[PDB]
């Protein structure tokens, strides 16, 4: 089970070539939050 | 061979999302004011938002009744929010 | 509706325009479009205040009723929003 594959496909549908850039951004914003959320 | 319309849409989504995500990061370490239902105006210290749904995790939420040390303001509860970078 | 069914290139064309937004509970906003979150359709406006500072307001996409373009906005707007964060 690879529970994130559906999400990855949707991120590719939405963002195309930029999908990994946007994923990295969302990760980094999370970190900035999770630091002191 | 030209960039498709879909590829252009995807770049615009990514540009829009990047600008939005920067605006959320800009709220870290700031107060945020909210316009809620029934015309209620509150404000708090920003903590986080969810990145799927625009829920806000805040601290020292000031309401017309008192202060709540921690609060989750659900996206369905909010009409607008305002802050000063 | 209407705002929430726009596509990303349509949302993107509002960036740097001055708009009037009407929202739930007869809330009204005028400001310069910074971005639209493509996930939520949340609209993010920037206001240039009289004291020279800037505020940023997010309107929940589900609360938006109408968005009317008021002015097109010049290169100084672009520079201001560029140095916002």
């Amino acid at each position: 089970e690879r529970p994130g594959e559906r999400r990855q496909a949707e991120m590719k549908r939405l963002y195309g070539d930029s999908a990994a850039k946007i994923q990295a951004m969302e990760a980094a914003v999370q970190l900035s939050f999770d630091k002191h959320c | 061979a030209q960039e498709s319309l879909e590829s252009q849409e995807q770049r615009a989504r990514a540009a829009l999302r990047e600008r939005y995500l920067r605006s959320l990061l800009a709220m870290v370490g700031h107060q945020v004011s909210f316009t809620l239902h029934e015309g209620v105006r509150v404000a708090a210290h920003f903590g986080a938002t969810d990145l799927d749904v625009a829920n806000f995790y805040v601290s020292q939420l000031q309401t017309p009744i008192g202060v709540q040390a921690e609060a989750l303001l659900r996206c369905s509860d909010i009409i607008s929010y305002t802050f000063k970078p | 509706s209407e705002w929430m069914k726009k596509g990303p290139l349509e949302w993107q064309d509002y960036i740097y325009k001055e708009v009037r937004v009407t929202a739930s509970e007869k809330n009204e906003y005028k400001g310069w479009v910074l971005t639209t979150d493509p996930v939520s359709a949340n609209i993010v406006l920037v206001n240039f205040l009289e004291d020279g500072s800037m505020s940023v307001t997010g309107i929940m996409g589900h609360a938006v009723q109408t968005v009317e373009t008021m002015n097109e906005g010049d290169h100084r707007v672009r520079e201001k929003l560029m140095h916002l964060f």
